[PDB]
């Protein structure tokens, strides 16, 4: 009856909330990584460029 | 050259807008985190 | 051994899981702080553009 004890203890609910928060936070890290690369590309461009064209196509 | 400044400023403004969107998502995550931590201090 | 074996093991398993969850929230908390600093850095770089 481990699933029952997990539920009645409150830890089922908390574990589920924590897994969803981890998912969200990993999604946000992927968004940040892409934004980092786009920013760096944009800054590089202002100081060279057609490297923008590849992205903006 | 005014035209170029406005184009790059349009790019800059969209990237800045992205930072603000991501910031709001993290603020919401921080509030969910606080609630989980409170439940873990049963 | 009055205590039922499954009951005793479930007790230790839930305490362990609680500890793991507390640690995972600490990890999330630290990542959020790092991601905030990364957004700060991106904002600082963008303001250098004209």
């Amino acid at each position: 009856n481990t699933l029952v004890v997990l539920h009645k203890s409150g830890l089922l609910e908390i574990t589920l909330k924590t897994k969803e928060l981890i998912r969200q936070n990993q999604a946000t890290q992927a968004e940040l990584d892409q934004l980092k690369e786009q920013t760096q590309m944009f800054i590089e461009a202002t100081k060279s460029w057609a490297k923008l064209q590849a992205s903006l196509t | 050259f005014s035209a170029q400044l406005g184009a790059m400023q349009h790019l800059k403004d969209q990237l800045e807008q992205r930072t603000r969107m991501i910031e709001a998502n993290i603020h919401r995550q921080q509030e969910e985190l606080r609630k989980i931590q409170e439940q873990l201090q049963m």
